[PDB]
């Protein structure tokens, strides 16, 4: 099997930054190389065919380049939609094979997230388990850190993180983190809060209310 | 030209399912169709690939002998005929066309459709709202949502009011639960005037468990 060795894993850069992204494939495709860009939750798109030819409707920032073994993307100008995974592919033998990935994220002006708390509904509370919901809203950079405190007692192993994949327009994150509880447990305490700590927060902010 | 694929779903280690790939807008016959398929939170992996004419086929390592690859040229439709089904085997299951001009490359894929490979059972999500509030105010602006809980397998689609509410909207990945059910919560931020004015519904769809549900989230 060919390996196409893509490099970087990772990469992150501004608005208007030239990135390039490499595939040494481990031996000779001659110009039978296509590149993938693959947005969350979506099939890739085809962006350069044949090593170097730009598909019809990819936007003319996007090129490619062969050098023997190794292929290049290069995004001349990195624009908020190009927050993508992109995957380089050989078709020269069976089986045509794809690179690692390389997740593309776009840097960008700190963002302090605004912060909600959502407390059980009332119909979950009927149900017999009580879920509390912290929102950390459209924030840059991704690194945030949400503890949940029950009347002051530091909570642990009882809460899940989720965090949405950049924003294509303003760059940002969101995080949600869910705090559960049986109704029985949930109704033995008063104050439920969530204490978020952002490089965009001057000290932590802490959302908050009291069950009832 | 379209590629859309079908047949997604659970299914028990050590069972089968079929995946269709219904091609319109050109003739499977004139190209090579190809099955990519993607773990969740991994890469693409190539996993076959057939000349509908013909009928030669190849396939990954990671498949061979258990997955088979057919054509029904009449129907210009492809098939996966998966044997033996693995937990690895878990993933977005995509189809390809390799055409064009000289293009040579995937030009066109199918949206995808997951299949999961578990001896666990279908759970429908049960659905709750994320009351806006006093505490889900920030200067003008309010969140709300809906928590949408228990499920299993993925996916479960999200939207606000049928689709015309799209700004602001944040459907997180769902997450496993340490029950072996998935959980996600959809969240939208509006302006705090519209509250007791404007309504917002989430629309909920779990079509593994043929499941639709639209919860209106009210104030309180």
């Amino acid at each position: 099997d060919i390996q196409m060795t893509q490099s970087p894993s990772s990469l992150s850069a501004s608005v208007g930054d030239r990135v390039t992204i490499t595939c040494r494939a481990s031996q000779d495709v001659n110009t039978a190389v296509a590149w993938y860009q693959q947005k969350p939750g979506k099939a890739p798109k085809l962006l350069i065919y044949s090593a170097s030819f730009l598909y019809s409707g990819v936007p003319s920032r996007f090129s490619g380049s062969r050098s023997g073994t190794d292929f290049t993307l290069t995004i001349s100008s990195l624009q908020p939609e190009d927050f993508a995974t992109y995957y380089c592919q050989q078709h020269y033998t069976t089986p045509p094979t794809f690179g690692q990935g390389t997740k593309v994220e776009i840097k960008r002006t700190v963002a302090a997230p605004s912060v909600f708390i959502f407390p059980p509904s009332d119909e979950q509370l009927k149900s017999g388990t009580a879920s509390v919901v912290c929102l950390l809203n459209n924030f840059y950079p991704r690194e945030a850190k949400v503890q949940w405190k029950v009347d002051n007692a530091l909570q642990s192993g009882n809460s899940q993180e989720s965090v949405t994949e950049q924003d294509s327009k303003d760059s940002t994150y969101s995080l949600s983190s869910t705090l559960t509880l049986s109704k029985a447990d949930y109704e033995k305490h008063k104050v439920y809060a969530c204490e978020v700590t952002h490089q965009g927060l001057s000290s932590p902010v802490t959302k908050s209310f009291n069950r009832g | 030209v379209q590629l859309v694929e079908s047949g997604g779903g659970l299914v028990q280690p050590g069972g089968s399912l079929r995946l269709s790939c219904a091609a319109s807008g050109f003739n499977i016959k004139d190209t090579y169709i190809h099955w990519v398929r993607q773990a969740p939170g991994k890469g693409l992996e190539w996993v076959a690939r057939i000349y509908p004419t013909n009928g030669y086929t190849r396939y990954a390592d990671s498949v061979k002998g258990r997955f088979t690859i057919s054509a029904d040229t009449s129907k210009n439709t492809a098939y996966l005929q998966m044997n033996s089904l693995r937990a690895e085997d878990t993933a977005v299951y995509y189809c390809s066309r390799w055409g064009g001009d000289g293009f040579y490359a995937m030009d066109y894929w199918g949206q995808g459709t997951l299949v999961t490979v578990s001896s666990a059972c279908t759970k429908c999500p049960s659905v709750f709202p994320l009351a806006p509030s006093s505490k889900s105010t920030s200067g003008g602006t309010a969140a709300l949502g809906c928590l949408v809980k228990d499920y299993f397998p993925e996916p479960v689609t999200v939207s606000w009011n049928s689709g015309a509410l799209t700004s602001g909207v944040h459907t997180f990945p769902a997450v496993l639960q340490s029950s072996g059910l998935y959980s996600l919560s959809s969240v939208v931020t509006v302006p705090s005037s519209s509250l007791g004015t404007q309504t917002y519904i989430c629309n909920v769809n779990h079509k593994p468990s043929n499941t639709k549900v639209d919860k209106k989230v009210e104030p309180k």
